[PDB]
RNA sequence: UGUCGGCUCAUCACAUCCUGGGGCUGAAGCCGGUCCCAAGGGUAUGGCUGUUCGCCAUUUAAAGUGGUACGCGAGCUGGGUUUAGAACGUCGUGAGACAGUUCGGUCCCUAUCUGCCGUGGACGUUUGAGAUUUGAGAGGGGCUGCUCCUAGUACGAGAGGACCGGAGUGGACGAACCUCUGGUGUUCCGGUUGUCACGCCAGUGGCAUUGCCGGGUAGCUAUGUUCGGAAAAGAUAACCGCUGAAAGCAUCUAAGCGGGAAACUUGCCUCAAGAUGAGAUCUCACUGGGAACUUGAUUCCCCUGAAGGGCCGUCGAAGACUACGACGUUGAUAGGCUGGGUGUGUAAGCGUUGUGAGGCGUUGAGCUAACCAGUACUAAUUGCCCGUGAGGCUUGACCA
RNA sequence: CUUGUCGGGUAAGUUCCGACCUGCACGAAUGGCGUAACGAUGGCGGCGCUGUCUCCACCCGAGACUCAGUGAAAUUGAAA
RNA sequence: AGGUGGUCGGGUAGAGAAUACCAAGGCGCUUGAGAGAACUCGGGUGAAGGAACUAGGCAAAAUGGCACCGUAACUUCGGG
RNA sequence: AACCCACUCCCGUUGAAAAGGUAGGGGAUGACUUGUGGAUCGGAGUGAAAGGCUAAUCAAGCUCGGAGAUAGCUGGUUCUC
RNA sequence: AGGGGAGUGAAAUAGAACCUGAAACCGUAUGCGUACAAGCAGUGGGAGCCUACUUGUUAGGUGACUGCGUACCUUUUGUAU
């Protein structure tokens, strides 16, 4: 769970390294972004000809969670860090590739770019 | 809420709830009749008789356990010479309390715990 | 916080209309004719047809 | 609705499907229901059945219970219940058991809610907290106001203040029958059922449904 | 509680090998991605474990392209399709949760050779 | 009669911000504008500032306007303002002043009455008792996004893009629960520092915040799991009618017959006969004598006190005390015991290897709270007190 | 007037830092402008850290509650 | 639970008259017993976040020893 | 550290206390702290200056006298027709 | 400690906290009223019950039910305030 000043790192290549959340987006007073939701981030550091900037304001998509997600027989999987994708206005990621791996809660129609180039999908 | 919870707190810390209860089976198996308050009585019997149980077998590990638990020689004697012997056949049960009226200073219910099968 | 008059007599009273005191159940030794509370052990050492602490 | 069972909550397990889900499942033992009376519209008003279930021991059983029970060849146990039934018919001794309910079936489950004893009105009422820092003087959890100055000038009725979250009657609303067993007497439903382990509790058909 | 014993006993059919904390372990999960169905291996130390019969389970950690992963199976669940003991380890503790904050080769577990 | 703002908790109006129903449009569609009906439920988080406001950033279906001592300090705060200290600008010869700035500056009260939230005692309900009940009445609840199919269809030159109907998945809110994921778990098991003690060695114990830590059973618990808001019926609002004259036409209206909304009455949940209008049903118990009258719902004495209730005891996922629930030898109510389970993690002693710290074996050992099952070993006595002795009169209808 | 205007810092800065000069109403021993070291001094910004907070949960002692003993206070025209 | 001049002052650790566990010596603080609600006081641990709190990081959490390596602007040449 | 002090929070506010306590804080060889004895006082003393302190009293101490100061101001003022 | 008798005394309820022994205040006994009823507690009317004796055109005690009815002082243009 990810909530407002969360500080999480980028798992794509566009250039930024931390990313703070600002706000949690679809619907009033929600509290928690989860593993696929979609969420507000400004940048805070970047590599110095990277694609995005410090200061940007820009959306991003949360891909792997610490609090990690669980599955319908019961089991969880967790990871030991906050990673999210930034996207464009259209929705799909900036960068062209991505570090570690990813979950399956992320095969939906709209992020399926991303999914295939993960290295592992867990 | 206490639901499903055992032990009395009697108005103690944690560390001198069990030096009191040490010392008061101490007493019991030296003199086999105390007098004491009821809800003090009905928590020792949660003590002194699992102390009863690991006497019926005599080893230098039990005896060292017994010591742990009771650090007393005399006590430790008393029990593996003459209790555990005399309840040998006794499948638990080897104290008994009695109520015996209230205190006189602040009118607190007293009980008596008596071993089961005294000499006399 | 302070009353702003004082209570009447007959309020007073109508409080205390629950402070009475009940008895307690007291039995007798049918070898001694001894009065003891119930359940518990006489004055004299007894219980149930057996002595118990003899003083 | 208009029937039901009585039954004992046993305790919370799971079921796992072939194709790997876990279900939480209540199980609920249902000792076969005895008739007790059957009253109608002719000789009552109304018109619902009177149950009764398990067993107790005949020195507590008073003699009006005893010749009320004996009225009905059907022995005496542990509480009467009824249900308002709409066009059944039953007869004093018949049996109810399990058979009246399948897999699927929603269904409504009552019983007595575990009792908190006195509560404040952060548990009881889902309040929120005042601060715990910057100067707060030994009013942590307390309620705050309770209304305004002259005008009205008194608490108005239904004021949310503390006292016993209570060991109360609730009924939980379309629960999934997952497996029914007739042989042993259980009834295996999907979720959570009211209560603590060993408590009573009542099934009957959604009152809903329909959705 | 007894005749809930017996309901959870009748799930219990799986063969489940003997495996401990510290323990090397590959795990083959069921994925079905589709209408295709097909076999995953999750392979790590066993850090937790967790003994309730029908309820039990078990957490093993990997780590994947740089990024430290950790997985809670439930051990009667159809998901687990078989287990096996790759090496086994020597640890004194039943719980390995200081792993966590260990990375490289402070992490190394020894080896139980009998 | 304590004056701004914040926190906590609210309650009402409607001159409606969203959601619902409509008329007109300079309404093609998707969007809008304006007016009418409607108060059921909803109705941001932050940066700056003491700020309410305001401006910005990013959300949302929406971020309503007002009353309530500009609601709320015997509920909290004390940043602002308005004591005493000190300084700047300005004014005054000066003491000093400023409704101009600036730094610092004690917020008391054990609740009598009304009120409200819970929980009991007494009495009544017309003989008394155990149990199950009807429902006059009252409370709770009522929110909404997105996606897909109808359908790239109606509409439109194209761009774009529906009404009506159906399915799925979320946010916020509420209830219950503890199977799972976790938290806690000073009552369980280990590691270890300093020191004192048990004659000493080994082994243990006290104290050091539980000395410091690593795990963790039951119970409790959310961040975990399950469920909910309905559909439907009725009477209506605005609005749209049918037939229809007064008034040869017209006209929803004057007679008559309709459609119609989250509002109202039910439907869902909970309480409920102190509903003194005190309701209903099943079953149970009680079938002796005298005396005085002020001569009948009268009083007194002897005898006889049932059904049942309580006291008391062993307890409880019930509990402030109560109450409620189970049991009291014809007994598994509590403790113990015996098995198991769970947790911790290979005890002590002994034997080997080493100069020693230590290692290896016996050994997944030893110990193990609240859990499961069985077992009268211990404790629930062999008792007392309340509660009576057939239940008034009048009128009517059936029987005899 | 005023949250003057421009620049920097923040996603967003009535406070902060650097300037401009239109100084309502600075200014040279009621000293002017600087200044290393020092300060339980005022303002602003970072790293670490966290129950401050989202949003509270469990546990431990002392009260509160019950029983026995002793036993106040402010207040008060009278109160169905 | 306040204040009150001077003298003596052991052991094991320790720089120490700090601190901890003890000695000689002294004491358990003149109401007790229960039960284990809300709430108040003094504490322990806490998922995922990490100042979003607030007038203000108030309070809490954190750092903390000895030896060695290494250390900036500025400076009144001592310092920092 | 002792010792002298009093910056912050909380508690306490009918207090254990008519100014304290627990937890943190400052100075700690000096313009230091402290015992005993002595000197200066009421329009007077003393003051590294706050109108501070001079026996829980200070923009002029306490005590007894002038003295029953004065009070165009509040309050009260007693049986019957 | 305090009492119940017995004695002294004209009288101990003149008993040493000692003549008389009021009121506030606190009790025990008897009679009537009071558990569906809203407010300055009284008063106009008024049933029933109890007691006494003249046995009801009487005296004493209670007061179901009902009509009216917001204390006193001071100060004021004006107070239930
Ligand atoms: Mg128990
Ligand atoms: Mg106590
Ligand atoms: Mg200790
Ligand atoms: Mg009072
Ligand atoms: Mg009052
Ligand atoms: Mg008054
Ligand atoms: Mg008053
Ligand atoms: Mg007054
Ligand atoms: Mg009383
Ligand atoms: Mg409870
Ligand atoms: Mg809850
Ligand atoms: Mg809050
Ligand atoms: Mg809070
Ligand atoms: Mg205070
Ligand atoms: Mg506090
Ligand atoms: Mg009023
Ligand atoms: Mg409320
Ligand atoms: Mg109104
Ligand atoms: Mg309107
Ligand atoms: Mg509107
Ligand atoms: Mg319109
Ligand atoms: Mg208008
Ligand atoms: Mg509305
Ligand atoms: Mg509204
Ligand atoms: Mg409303
Ligand atoms: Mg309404
Ligand atoms: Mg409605
Ligand atoms: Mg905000
Ligand atoms: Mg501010
Ligand atoms: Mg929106
Ligand atoms: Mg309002
Ligand atoms: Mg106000
Ligand atoms: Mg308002
Ligand atoms: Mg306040
Ligand atoms: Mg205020
Ligand atoms: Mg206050
Ligand atoms: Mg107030
Ligand atoms: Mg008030
Ligand atoms: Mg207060
Ligand atoms: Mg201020
Ligand atoms: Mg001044
Ligand atoms: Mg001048
Ligand atoms: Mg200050
Ligand atoms: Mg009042
Ligand atoms: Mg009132
Ligand atoms: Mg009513
Ligand atoms: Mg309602
Ligand atoms: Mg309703
Ligand atoms: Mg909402
Ligand atoms: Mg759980
Ligand atoms: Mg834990
Ligand atoms: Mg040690
Ligand atoms: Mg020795
Ligand atoms: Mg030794
Ligand atoms: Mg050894
Ligand atoms: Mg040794
Ligand atoms: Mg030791
Ligand atoms: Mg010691
Ligand atoms: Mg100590
Ligand atoms: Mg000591
Ligand atoms: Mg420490
Ligand atoms: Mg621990
Ligand atoms: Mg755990
Ligand atoms: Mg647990
Ligand atoms: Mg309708
Ligand atoms: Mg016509
Ligand atoms: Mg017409
Ligand atoms: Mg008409
Ligand atoms: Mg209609
Ligand atoms: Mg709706
Ligand atoms: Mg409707
Ligand atoms: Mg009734
Ligand atoms: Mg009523
Ligand atoms: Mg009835
Ligand atoms: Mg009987
Ligand atoms: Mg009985
Ligand atoms: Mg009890
Ligand atoms: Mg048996
Ligand atoms: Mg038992
Ligand atoms: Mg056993
Ligand atoms: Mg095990
Ligand atoms: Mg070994
Ligand atoms: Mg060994
Ligand atoms: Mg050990
Ligand atoms: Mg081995
Ligand atoms: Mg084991
Ligand atoms: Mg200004
Ligand atoms: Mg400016
Ligand atoms: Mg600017
Ligand atoms: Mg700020
Ligand atoms: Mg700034
Ligand atoms: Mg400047
Ligand atoms: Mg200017
Ligand atoms: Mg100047
Ligand atoms: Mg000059
Ligand atoms: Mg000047
Ligand atoms: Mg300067
Ligand atoms: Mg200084
Ligand atoms: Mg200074
Ligand atoms: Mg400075
Ligand atoms: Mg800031
Ligand atoms: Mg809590
Ligand atoms: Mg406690
Ligand atoms: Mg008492
Ligand atoms: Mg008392
Ligand atoms: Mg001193
Ligand atoms: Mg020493
Ligand atoms: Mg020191
Ligand atoms: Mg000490
Ligand atoms: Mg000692
Ligand atoms: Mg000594
Ligand atoms: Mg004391
Ligand atoms: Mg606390
Ligand atoms: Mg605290
Ligand atoms: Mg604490
Ligand atoms: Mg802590
Ligand atoms: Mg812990
Ligand atoms: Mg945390
Ligand atoms: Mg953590
Ligand atoms: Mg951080
Ligand atoms: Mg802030
Ligand atoms: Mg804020
Ligand atoms: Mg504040
Ligand atoms: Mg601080
Ligand atoms: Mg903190
Ligand atoms: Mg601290
Ligand atoms: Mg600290
Ligand atoms: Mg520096
Ligand atoms: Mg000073
Ligand atoms: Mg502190
Ligand atoms: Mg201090
Ligand atoms: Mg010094
Ligand atoms: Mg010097
Ligand atoms: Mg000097
Ligand atoms: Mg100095
Ligand atoms: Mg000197
Ligand atoms: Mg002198
Ligand atoms: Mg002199
Ligand atoms: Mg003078
Ligand atoms: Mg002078
Ligand atoms: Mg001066
Ligand atoms: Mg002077
Ligand atoms: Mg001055
Ligand atoms: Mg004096
Ligand atoms: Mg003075
Ligand atoms: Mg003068
Ligand atoms: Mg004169
Ligand atoms: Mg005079
Ligand atoms: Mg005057
Ligand atoms: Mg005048
Ligand atoms: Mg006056
Ligand atoms: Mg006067
Ligand atoms: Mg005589
Ligand atoms: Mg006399
Ligand atoms: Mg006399
Ligand atoms: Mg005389
Ligand atoms: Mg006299
Ligand atoms: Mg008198
Ligand atoms: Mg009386
Ligand atoms: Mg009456
Ligand atoms: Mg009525
Ligand atoms: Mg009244
Ligand atoms: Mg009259
Ligand atoms: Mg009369
Ligand atoms: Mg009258
Ligand atoms: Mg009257
Ligand atoms: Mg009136
Ligand atoms: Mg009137
Ligand atoms: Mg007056
Ligand atoms: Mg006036
Ligand atoms: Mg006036
Ligand atoms: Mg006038
Ligand atoms: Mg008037
Ligand atoms: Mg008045």
């Amino acid at each position: 769970m990810i909530q407002t000043q969360s500080m999480l790192d980028v798992a794509d290549n566009s250039g930024a390294r931390r990313v703070m959340c600002i706000k949690v987006l679809g619907g009033s007073h929600r509290r928690y972004a989860g593993i696929g939701d979609i969420i507000k981030v400004t940048v805070k550091e970047a590599i110095p000809r990277g694609k995005v900037k410090k200061g940007q304001v820009m959306t991003a998509v949360v891909v792997r969670t610490k609090h990690g997600v669980r599955r319908t027989d019961g089991s969880i999987i967790r990871f030991d860090g906050n990673a999210a994708v930034l996207l464009n206005n259209k929705q799909e990621p900036i960068g062209t590739r991505i570090f570690g791996p990813v979950t399956r809660e992320l095969r939906t129609e709209k992020f399926m770019k991303i999914v295939s180039l993960a290295p592992e999908v867990l | 809420m206490r639901h499903r919870k055992s032990g009395r707190h009697l108005s103690r810390t944690s560390a001198h709830r069990k030096a009191m209860f040490q010392n008061m089976a101490v007493s019991l198996f030296e003199h086999e009749l105390i007098k004491t308050t009821l809800p003090k009585a009905k928590e020792l019997r949660r003590v002194a008789e699992p102390l009863i149980t690991l006497a019926k077998e005599d080893s230098v590990a039990n005896r060292r356990l017994a010591f742990d638990r009771t650090r007393s020689k005399a006590a430790v004697g008393k029990l593996f010479n003459d209790l555990g012997k005399r309840y040998a056949n006794r499948p638990g049960g080897y104290l008994r309390i009695l109520k015996c009226g209230f205190r006189a200073g602040d009118n607190a219910p007293m009980a008596y715990v008596e071993l089961v099968d005294r000499p006399v | 916080a302070v009353q702003q008059n004082k209570k009447s007599r007959s309020a007073r009273d109508m409080r205390r209309s629950h402070d009475a005191l009940e008895s307690n159940a007291l039995s007798v030794e049918k070898s001694t004719g001894e009065v003891h509370l119930r359940h518990h052990v006489s004055p004299d050492g007894f219980y149930r047809g057996r002595k118990v602490v003899d003083k | 609705m208009t029937i039901g069972v009585v039954g004992r909550k046993c305790g919370m397990t799971r079921i796992f499907t072939e194709e790997g889900v876990s279900i939480p499942v209540t199980v609920i033992e249902v000792e076969p229901n005895r008739v007790t009376q059957f009253k109608t519209e002719e000789t009552d008003g109304y018109r619902a059945v009177q149950v009764t279930a398990g067993e107790r021991r005949a020195s507590r059983v008073t003699k009006a219970q005893a010749g009320h029970f004996a009225k009905a060849n059907v022995a005496a146990g542990r509480g009467v219940w009824e249900f308002r039934l709409g066009e059944e018919q039953y007869a004093a001794g018949d049996q109810i058991t399990v058979d009246l309910f399948q897999a699927g079936q929603m269904v409504d489950v009552t019983g007595e809610s575990k009792g908190k004893g006195f509560a404040g009105t952060i548990k009881r009422w889902n309040f929120r907290g005042q601060d715990n820092t910057h100067g707060n003087s030994v009013s942590h959890r307390v309620p705050g106001s309770i209304g305004q100055c002259q005008t009205p000038g008194r608490v108005f009725k239904g004021k949310k203040m503390s006292g016993h979250l209570g060991a109360e009657r609730v009924t939980v609303q379309s629960l999934e029958i997952v497996r029914v067993d007739a042989e042993r007497n259980l009834l295996l439903v999907k979720g959570a059922v009211p209560g603590a382990t060993g408590g009573d509790v009542i099934v009957r058909p959604a009152a809903k449904a329909r959705g | 509680n007894k005749i809930i014993q017996q309901i959870e006993a009748e799930q219990m059919n799986k063969e489940i090998p003997a495996f401990a904390p510290g323990d090397t372990v590959i795990v083959q999960v069921k994925v079905k991605e589709g209408d295709r169905q097909r076999l995953q291996a999750f392979e790590g130390v066993v850090i937790a474990k967790r003994n309730r019969g029908l309820n039990s389970a078990f957490t093993v950690r990997k780590i994947s392209n740089g990024v430290g992963v950790e997985r809670t199976f439930q051990t009667y669940s159809p998901i687990v399709d078989s287990l096996s003991v790759k090496r086994r380890g020597d640890v004194r503790k039943a719980k390995l949760y200081y792993l966590r904050a260990l990375s490289g080769k402070a992490a190394r577990i020894k080896e139980k050779l009998v």
